[PDB]
């Protein structure tokens, strides 16, 4: 259990696991949805040495993660958060120290503030203070030592993480758990240099050692060093992840420099833990193609293949060997002989660099096998055309339901071999690899860092969009309502301050419960406007009918102050609100001081091409006599209970029954169907259950009986018994 | 803490020795085999 | 023929062999060390032993066979079991056994006198000292006492468990005795039972065939289910089954017995063995004792012995009864976005295809495409990018037809609907907004299956009932549903809200001045005055009731008027004040139905705004209009429903959240007050707990004020501009979510049950002081536990509901029954020991559309007895009410209507949803429980009170009732604050401990004795101290109380079409004929049995109240049932008595692959119709 | 919703009973030889899709709309469920 096959998705996530921490497992504190007690229990607590925004909602609480400053020296028994004592000394006698209270990083000035009301803490409550008195050490321990100390790590990494509901963040401090190597990466305009770690200590990218000076070939490997002599350097080559990530390691350098990094990471940029792609964005709605809670992409978001990735699925295919039929892999596939094969596959294995689509043989094979011998009329054909007969049921691999892709390679194996630890009684264990240059069609989840799950609506083809007065359209939207007004947050400061990016030209570091505030953005929004407005004012224009007009309402609206020419006013709008904007639809303006600002877009794991299973009869399973079968397909779809009810809630007799009838387990009924329609018009057969027919005997197992008793007592029907 | 499993007839537990992984890393991922590292212990 | 009544029950060992027919015994070699299959003993293919060269003789014809070696044209290659039943014979002849004889003391235990050790003998260790022959130590008798050695003091009489099989064909004729003999043991009291249950015991048998063939001599296991073999991929293969290795246990023993006795194994041994079989039998049966883990010793898993699996719950039974599977099913993501809304649906080209693959081929037949369907799929291969004209065809499979659409989870029939189809591009499936709500599941990229009914008689049996444009408008529960939830509101909302930006209040003399002049500065759309007007002038914009007020729209068309409520003078029916910021409204909603004429009335313009009055407009359009428009209309608030919100937008900015510059003042204040408050307790006055309640009760109240503030600065300064506003008034957003946003929000409480000192240091435009985003977390996460508990506890409450109610249908229409039941109209409020007037909703959803009782004289208009009170009418009484001619309006619902056969027409007020009274047939049974299909999530297991009662469980404490009434009696004392009652006849001691201390000087029938002012104690004593009088109520309103503090738009019908159940049962009282002085029989049957039979003798019953679950179990049938706690136990007393189990019982049919007697299948509709005049004029001359 | 749907639900004894009738005079209808419905001229619905047109093979809708021509009755009429095929010759 606990083993939780590592979730090495991104470089981070993984790490968290190495932490997470749970009272679940084999130790007694255990199962889902309570024993005797679990609801009133593992609630919150009295331990700040832990974030309170990481669980989820199901087996909640019983899962989280430790925090940064926590567990050093004696972690061996009971957690111990670091503590500050005014100067160059430190203590952390466990998360038990509840004697003498502590301060909470606020106000200061070279060892001593002046609050006069030390925002300190006793046990749990939060008494006003009582400045212990002497800068001479804390009241036996007092100082957040730093803000972030309160949260794990999977937390202290979100922008104004001091401006949203807890549960918003939560539904975020777990989204990050699911990223995607967009290869392009970016490292957020906003953020906390903790990324100085994130990568490194998780060893995503690489590192170094004392001396310096490169040389290299780049290609795959990397130069060396000078100190302890030369030293080659492997890397990755995409490689397999435990779910798809497919982690690569392109690098950086050229000649000689040793600080101290070395070659990128999967989802990374110059040591700055990059995870997503911070393109522009802007609140507001549009044809509601963002109802409830949706996002709207701009095809240009494909042009520059910004959003895309890769996933590697290992395909395990075998051939044991009974004693009746011996399974092997000659590229001489029977019955079906075509260029469709011999050209690509050939000699079994298929050369690297081959494009593949659904049903495309992956490792063709044979198998002697004679299960259903010679047919009747069929013989009228085996010759009619003269393809004689076959002797080795096609048995092949053929790509699953669907997975058009490439080939990073193959791989062969076999018995008696010294290193081949195959399952006894077998030989061969073909294991070809395929990855897929992903993309972003219409459905994948986007979501940001403060809680806002996307759900692509209808990506737009440039022409449309919000055309900034200077061409630049809004690559991304994200209409309010849903979680903004609702389940509140802050982020936004990740929009405004944002624009002070595509424009102002700088990126920023925004700590937690410290720095980055409502006035900050202003002083920043400053030079920004003068700048932007600058260009145009010295480039061509300054104030236009449209760009101006709006400003009108801007006033009547209850915003702009009736001042100087359109300059001053047009400014303000900036600062917080966003400059004008028009509309690639009609072309009019967007009556209202809209908002805009490059921010952050993630595009989590829950894609689509991976989370979908469509089909028909396909399955057809045995013993169960109910769908779930196919050496090709493999879907399902339960209707189990509820789904039922709601249906009978009306009179879908022929439809309700229809389920449990033909489209379920009428066996004959099954064929009666396909045949029925296949043939043509006709209310496919009435019905005959089965799973029940089962229960009957299944029941009769014991001393029971099931006179499928008929009408007026004496008719007595026991139907099923042969037919 | 594991009494020398009783029945003369008396076993003894003395010292360990490990490391020496029979299958260095990567190899294993090319196939399987945990990067296990065998040991022993004089008895 | 055609199925019907489903018989079952026993099949005496004599029978075993019947089905057993033959085949069995021998060993069970689960294959050979070699050629895997067969073994010539176990799952051996009947008469298949390598090369039997026979058996094929039994078969008449059909095909050849007999191939000597290997195998012939037998089943082994084809038709092997064919999933059919195949009985094994078992060689079993050894001593005795026991088919579990259940866990209720039957098939033994009772039928003698035995138990607590009726297995001290049956499981060999004692003896059922049968045999008459003068004993010694004190006579013999005929029942266990041979404590071993004793049955050796004489050295019949045997420990052997064959004794049950002994007195078998024995106490069988004496069954004509037990019938007689026993019952004759009358009165004395207490002991009155046993014999009671004993009755049935015998009474189940008798002229109901069967025998005590419960003793066993031939277990009978099949073989098919097991012979499953090698499974590869990923990382493991090898393959085997269970029940077999479980089975084995048996035969081996039953085999080793015989050969280990024949060789003379004297005493001791013999039993100790034999019994093995016994134990070995409790194998295939039920592993319920010590266990039989695999891996033996093996400290592990449980042998799948019909326990936890097969027959059990959620393994096979709970699985294949409903947990079935469509076959054209599938799934996909989730979208949205204007289309044609309703009947329209996303669906992706490809993805689709398959679902329709069948016919697809078909059409491709005669009509080009291809020749023989033979190919067909041959062209659908390896994604050979079909496209070409094919697509141009699939829409001939599509076109007109429709499909479904479900959701995970599902707590509303709305849960499906089903839309017609069309198709855009790419994967992921789109859907129309509104429906969104009917799933209360946002767009976190979720998925939704899209099954597809195939049968023509299912499609019509769909769209015309399933089409998203039908059972989604006004839905069950009460109010409507297909309304424009979030967003759309704002989109229009905006186009309204006056705007009065206030500029002044100068003056005028009718336009010359002011009006003219003022247009230079100072003043505008304000108040002004020229004689009696304000400033709606300048622009006249006129017309006539034609096709365009023209100006207006065309006026703003240019850089003129502001579409947003600017205010010009309209002209439509007559001089309109309104602006285009509202006239437009009409026009669209007008263009929907036609001639704005109507719109006019309906709509509200003298207070547009829009929000919670939209439900209405649509909802009112209904009654007066009718679906075929509701769509168009509700489907216009789509197009424009968005464009407005579009070509206007309304962002949000860190700024936008406006701090109330009238804030830092209020705050400061309080604290001060506090300052002393503290520098008070700190001196010497008021215990801590005092000031405690204080400090809190200071912000407990300071808050609301801060709250008040912001919610105005907005509505004066920055009316709509503060988009963070019209998002809470009504459109999409909560109120105490803004004050949280901008205000302060800081009452915040601890973990267990106490409140925090300090509060939240908001100004959420500024950070929090750690502790803040801490204590906040404290409270925050608890929400989380409540949400996952509800969603995970729903697993106990909804299923039971769904169950206890089930057969509830409604054929026929006119069971004209008496005893009406006036719906309460005024409730005693225990805050006001007088009388309020109810929120005017409970009434609504408590009378909304009903079937009046006895005349409704009042306010001049007379409302005839027996009438469907239209919403329009509830008002007629609602508003009316006041006067005082009606305080308890009458009508009939389910609290009466002696027809457990269903629920009959017109007894279920109106029919909630479709404008009309209960349509005919309707299986309300569903909707019934499916009424509580929006609760779950919304509630609180975390105490849960929605059942403490629902299951008649004597609540926690309850604060016991007042047995009867009469004399006050207020006896003061030491520590026993026990007050009582009496009145010259009798009574008792009512002790009210150190709890409630509220007196009273009168009487009252059962009130409450005053301790539990809320929820009477266990009705388990109320009914007793009253009757179904006030026990079919209390709860009924005592329930809602758990919904009336969490929105809830339901009541009336629903929750009251459930109760009936819970009490229906009865406990017979001294009758004649149908016996069972104790009994528990069903309701309505009693009537019939106290009717048809009436024409004699008595049957005097006695109202009886159970719980709900207990209600669900043991019902008119045997078929359904099960599905619960005591799986075996019900099947127990199931067999025995022939139990034919009626039929009418949907859940029944379903399972049994029989049509569901309801909706469009029940008795009421077998109807015909076809006839084209000359066709009907064909048999009109051909007959 | 359904074309004229409002003229249905009521013009019967109750919902289902309607839907019911419908899906019968459908197979029976088109499925028993396309040329069978009561409609005469062009009042017979069509499908002017791509370039070409044709009667919607979705029979089901004819009946709906067929219940708008005074023709056709519904109820316990002519007990010979078989004889419903008595026409199964007069229409071949
Ligand atoms: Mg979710
Ligand atoms: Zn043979
Ligand atoms: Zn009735």
């Amino acid at each position: 259990q606990l083993s939780q096959f590592k979730d090495e998705t991104n470089p981070l996530s993984s790490l968290r696991h190495k932490r997470r921490i749970s009272a679940l497992g084999p130790g007694g504190l255990t199962r889902e949805r309570a024993g005797f007690d679990v609801r009133d229990v593992h609630r919150t607590h009295y331990g700040r040495i832990c974030p309170v925004e990481t669980p989820e909602g199901a087996n909640i609480g019983l899962i989280t993660s430790l925090a940064a400053y926590a567990r050093v020296d004696a972690l061996g028994f009971i957690r111990t958060p670091y503590r500050r004592v005014k100067n160059g000394v430190v203590t952390e006698e466990v998360v038990y120290m509840t004697a003498s209270e502590e301060d909470r990083y606020t106000i200061a000035q070279a060892n001593t503030p002046l609050e006069g009301d030390r925002i300190a803490t006793d046990r749990v409550v939060a008494r006003r203070r009582g400045e212990p008195v002497i800068v001479a050490p804390e009241e036996v321990e007092f100082m957040d030592v730093s803000p972030k100390q309160v949260f794990s790590l999977n937390t202290n990494l979100i922008p104004f993480l001091e401006h949203d509901d807890a549960n918003r963040a939560l539904m975020g401090s777990n989204m990050q758990t699911q990223a995607v190597p967009l290869i392009r990466a970016q490292a957020p305009v906003v953020m906390t240099g903790l990324e100085e770690r994130v990568v490194r200590d998780s060893l995503a990218a690489l590192y170094a050692e004392e001396d310096g000076e490169v040389v290299k070939v780049d290609g795959t490997r990397i130069a060396v060093r000078y100190e302890d002599g030369r030293l080659v350097h492997p890397l990755r080559r995409y490689a397999r992840s435990n779910q798809g990530t497919a982690f690569d390691q392109r690098p950086r350098v050229r000649v000689g420099q040793r600080v101290d990094l070395l070659a990128d990471g999967p989802a990374s940029e110059e040591g700055f833990l990059a995870l997503g792609q911070n393109v522009l964005v802007a609140i507001m709605p549009f044809d509601g193609y963002n109802f409830e809670d949706a996002i709207v992409i701009s095809e240009e978001l494909l042009k520059r293949d910004f959003y895309t990735s890769i996933h590697i699925e290992r395909y395990e295919i075998e051939a044991r060997d009974t004693k009746l039929g011996p399974e092997r892999i000659t590229r001489d596939i029977p019955h079906l002989s075509e260029a469709a094969l011999r050209d690509l596959d050939e000699e079994g294995i298929v050369r690297i660099g081959a494009e593949v689509k659904p049903g495309d043989i992956l490792v063709g094979r044979t198998s002697f096998k004679g299960e259903q011998e010679p047919s009747p009329e069929e013989r009228l054909l085996r010759s009619i055309f003269g393809e004689k007969a076959r002797d080795v049921k096609d048995t092949s691999l053929r790509v699953p339901p669907g997975e058009g892709g490439i080939v990073v390679g193959r791989l062969r194996l076999r018995r008696g071999d010294p290193g081949v630890e195959l399952k006894p009684g077998v030989r061969e264990v073909v294991r070809v690899f395929v990855a897929q240059k992903r993309k972003l069609q219409v459905g994948d989840k986007l979501a940001n860092r403060h809680g806002n799950k996307g759900v692509v609506a209808k990506i737009l083809p440039v022409e449309d969009m919000p055309h900034l007065p200077d061409g630049t359209p809004v690559d991304v939207i994200l209409n309010p309502l849903g979680v903004p007004s609702r389940m509140n947050l802050g982020q936004i400061l990740e929009t405004h301050l944002g624009l002070a990016g595509y424009f102002l030209g700088q990126r920023y570091i925004s700590p937690v419960f410290d720095g980055a505030t409502e006035p900050e953005i202003k002083e920043l929004l400053a030079e920004a406007f003068n700048l932007y407005f600058g260009k145009r004012q010295g480039e061509g224009f300054g104030v236009d009918k449209r760009e101006k007009e709006v400003l009108a309402r801007a006033e009547k609206l209850g915003l702009v102050s009736p001042g100087k020419s359109p300059e001053e006013q047009l400014k303000e709008l900036f600062d917080l609100g966003k400059v004008v904007l028009y509309d690639g639809r009609t072309g009019e303006p967007f009556e209202g001081p809209i908002v805009v600002g490059q921010m952050f877009i993630m595009k989590l794991y829950h894609m689509v091409e991976d989370k979908m299973h469509a089909r028909s009869t396909g399955p057809y399973s045995l013993i169960t006599q109910q769908p779930l079968g196919g050496k090709a397909q493999f879907g399902g779809q339960r209707f189990g209970e509820m789904e039922v009810w709601a249906l009978e809630a009306y009179g879908a007799a022929h439809t309700l029954q229809e389920m449990l009838t033909i489209k379920s387990d009428d066996i004959e009924g099954r064929n009666a169907a396909y045949q029925a329609i296949i043939k043509g018009e006709d209310v496919p057969e009435p019905s005959v259950p089965e799973s029940f027919r089962v229960l009957v005997k299944e029941l009769q197992a014991l001393a029971l009986d099931v006179q499928t008793l008929d009408e007026k007592d004496n008719p007595v029907d026991i139907f099923e018994g042969l037919a | 803490e594991t009494f020398p499993i009783e029945e003369g007839l008396v076993l003894d537990f003395l010292e360990y020795r490990i490391g020496d992984p029979p299958f260095s890393q990567d190899e294993c991922r090319e196939k399987d085999l945990t990067y296990q590292a065998p040991l022993y212990a004089r008895l | 023929k055609e199925v019907r009544k489903v018989r079952i029950a026993l099949a005496s060992p004599e029978k075993i062999r019947s089905w057993s027919y033959g085949e069995v015994e021998k060993p069970e070699t689960i294959n050979y060390r070699t050629l895997k299959p067969e073994r010539d003993g176990l799952f051996d293919e009947r008469i298949f032993g390598p090369i039997k060269d026979y058996e094929c003789a039994c078969g008449k014809y059909k095909r050849q066979r007999f191939e000597g070696k290997v195998c012939e044209r037998c089943g082994v290659e084809v038709t092997r079991s064919i999933v059919r039943r195949y009985r094994m014979g078992h060689i079993e002849l050894a001593t005795p056994a026991a088919h579990i004889w259940f866990v209720k003391d039957v098939p033994s235990k009772i039928g003698t006198l035995l138990d607590l050790s009726a297995t001290e003998l049956e499981q060999v260790l004692y003896f059922n000292k049968y045999i008459v022959l003068d004993p010694k130590g004190a006579v013999l008798d005929g029942v266990p006492v041979e404590k071993r050695q004793l049955l050796t003091d004489e050295e019949d009489a045997r420990m052997g468990a064959e004794a049950i099989q002994e007195l078998l064909k024995e106490l069988d004729l004496e069954k004509l005795e037990r019938e007689l003999l026993e019952e004759m043991k009358h009165p004395s009291r207490a002991r009155r039972a046993k014999a009671r249950k004993r009755l049935e015991v015998v009474r189940a048998f008798l002229d109901s065939g069967n025998r005590p063939e419960w003793m066993i001599l031939e277990a009978v296991p099949v073989l098919p289910p097991d012979l499953r073999p090698m499974v590869q991929v990923d990382g493991g293969r090898f393959a085997t089954s269970d029940l077999n290795d479980l089975y084995r246990r048996l035969i081996n023993r039953n085999n080793r017995l015989k050969k280990l006795l024949a060789q003379g194994a004297p005493e001791i041994i013999i039993r100790n063995e034999k019994r093995m079989l016994q134990e070995a039998v409790d194998a295939v049966i039920d592993n319920g004792r010590r266990g039989s883990p695999v891996t033996n010793p093996g400290s592990e898993r449980p042998l799948r012995s019909l326990t936890d699996i097969l027959s059990g719950k959620q393994g096979r039974f709970r699985q294949n009864l409903l947990g079935k599977r469509v076959d054209y099913s599938g799934r996909s993501v989730i979208v949205v976005g204007p289309q044609l809304k309703l009947h329209q649906c996303g669906l992706p080209k490809r993805m689709a295809l398959e679902l329709f693959k069948p016919f697809l081929l078909k059409k491709m037949e005669e009509k080009a495409f291809a020749p023989n369907v033979k190919a067909a799929r041959r062209m659908l291969e390896r994604q050979r990018d079909i496209k070409d004209e094919v697509w141009d065809a699939l829409e001939e499979v599509i076109h007109g037809k429709v499909v479904l659409l479900n959701r995970a989870p599902t707590l509303h029939r709305l849960g499906i609907q089903a839309f017609q189809p069309v198709l855009v591009e790419g994967q992921s499936i789109q859907l129309h907004p509104l429906v969104c709500e009917a799933f209360n599941a946002d767009f976190d990229g979720d998925q939704m299956a899209v099954h597809v009914p195939l049968s023509s008689f299912a499609q019509a049996e769909a769209r015309i009932q399933m089409l998203s444009a039908h059972n989604l408008l006004s839905p069950a529960s009460g109010e409507p549903l297909a309304k424009p939830s979030r967003d759309i509101i704002l989109g229009l909302y905006y186009i309204t809200q006056v705007r009065k930006e206030k500029k002044g209040a100068g003056m005028a003399f009718a336009t010359p001045e002011e009006a003219l002049a003022a247009y230079e500065r100072g003043e505008v759309a304000l108040n002004a005055p020229i004689v009696v007007a304000g400033r709606e002038t300048s622009v006249g914009r006129l017309k006539f009731v034609f096709a365009n007020p023209d100006e207006a729209l065309l006026a703003v068309a240019h850089g003129l008027l502001d579409l947003q409520d600017v205010v010009t003078v309209r002209y439509l029916g007559r001089r309109l004040e309104t602006s285009p910021g509202r006239i437009l409204f009409a026009r669209i909603v007008g263009e929907a139905v036609g001639d704005e004429k109507v719109a006019q009335e309906l709509i509200q313009m003298d207070v547009p705004q829009e929000k919670n009055s939209l439900k209405d407009l649509v909802y009112q359009a209904f009654l007066r209009l009718g679906m075929e428009k509701t769509a168009r209309l509700l489907d216009a608030l789509k197009y424009y429903g968005f464009t407005l919100s579009t070509t206007s937008g309304i962002t949000i900015g860190i700024d936008d959240a406006v701090i109330p510059e009238e804030k830092q003042r209020y705050l400061e204040e309080a604290d001060r007050k506090l300052r002393q408050i503290e520098q008070a307790y700190e001196m010497g006055f008021l215990t801590d707990r005092e000031r405690y309640d204080q400090v809190i009760q200071l912000w407990t109240e300071t808050t609301e004020k801060v709250t008040q503030a912001v919610f105005k600065n907005f509505e004066e300064n920055y009316p709509f501009n503060p988009l963070y506003v019209m998002a809470q008034s009504g459109a999409r957003g909560n109120p105490q979510q803004i004050r949280q946003l901008c205000g302060m929000r800081g009452l915040m409480q601890k973990p267990s049950g106490e409140t925090f000192e300090v509060p939240v240091r908001s100004s959420f435009r500024e950070g929090l002081t750690v502790l803040e985003y801490f204590i906040s977390s404290h409270g925050a996460r608890k929400g989380g536990a409540d949400t996952a508990l509800r969603t995970a506890d729903s697993g106990y409450l909804t299923r039971k509901l769904v169950d206890v109610a089930h057969e509830i249908v409604v054929r026929e229409a006119d069971c004209g029954t008496t005893n009406y039941i006036s719906v309460p109209l005024f409730q005693m409020d225990e805050v006001t020991r007088t009388l309020r007037l109810r929120k005017r909703s409970d009434i609504e959803s408590g009378l909304y559309g009903r079937v009046l009782a006895r005349e409704v004289e009042a306010l001049g208009r007379r409302l005839e007895e027996g009438r469907y009170l239209s919403l329009e009418d509830v008002h007629f009484l609602i508003k009316a009410a006041e006067a005082g001619e009606v305080r308890e309006v009458p009508v009939r619902s389910p609290l009466t209507c002696q027809t457990r056969y269903g629920v009959c027409q017109k007894c279920y007020g109106y029919d909630l949803s479709m404008a009309r009274p209960v349509s005919i047939g309707e299986a309300v049974g569903v909707v019934a429980a499916e009424s509580i299909g929006e609760p779950g999530t919304q509630l609180t297991m975390r105490t849960p009170r929605v059942i403490e009662l629902f299951e008649a469980r004597r609540p926690k404490a309850k604060a016991v009732i007042s047995e009867i009434d009469g004399v006050v009696r207020i006896e003061e004392g030491e520590d026993r604050l026990s007050v009582f009652v009496e009145s010259e006849g009798f009574s008792k001691e009512y002790k009210l401990p150190k709890d409630a201390r509220l007196l009273v000087k009168d009487g009252d029938y059962v009130e409450a004795g005053q301790p539990l002012t809320r929820g009477a104690i266990d009705p388990h004593q109320l009914l007793e101290a009253k009757g179904p009088e006030a026990v079919e109520r209390y709860l009924v309103d005592e329930i809602q109380k758990v919904y009336r503090a969490q929105g809830v738009k339901l009541h009336d019908k629903h929750i009251e079409i459930v109760v009936r159940q819970m009490l229906k049962y009865v406990e017979v009282t001294d009758p004649g004929d149908s016996r069972l002085l104790e009994g528990q029989v069903l309701e309505k049957w009693d009537v019939e049995a106290l009717n048809e039979r009436l024409i004699a003798v008595p049957v005097a019953w006695k109202p009886l109240l159970m719980g709900v679950t207990k209600s669900a179990l043991s019902t008119k049938s045997w078929l359904s049932a099960a599905s619960f706690q005591n799986t075996t136990h019900v099947l127990t007393e199931a067999a025995i008595a022939g139990k034919k189990d009626e039929l009418i019982g949907l859940k029944e049919n379903v399972i049994l692959g029989r049509l569901i007697p309801a909706g469009t299948g029940s008795d009421f509709v077998r109807f015909t119709q076809v006839v084209d005049q000359r066709t009907l004029k064909a048999i009109e001359e051909a007959r | 919703a359904e074309p004229g749907i409002d003229k249905l639900f009521g013009m019967v004894d109750s919902k289902y009973r309607l839907t019911v009738v419908v899906a019968k005079r459908a197979q029976q209808l088109l499925r028993h030889r396309f040329k069978n419905t009561v409609l005469e001229p062009e009042e017979r619905p069509k499908m002017r899709t791509l370039e070409g047109l044709y009667d919607d093979p979705n029979a089901v809708t004819w009946a709906m709309k067929e219940l708008l021509t005074g023709r056709l009755f519904f109820g316990e009429n002519l007990v010979p469920e078989d004889r419903l095929q008595k026409e199964m010759e007069r229409l071949y």
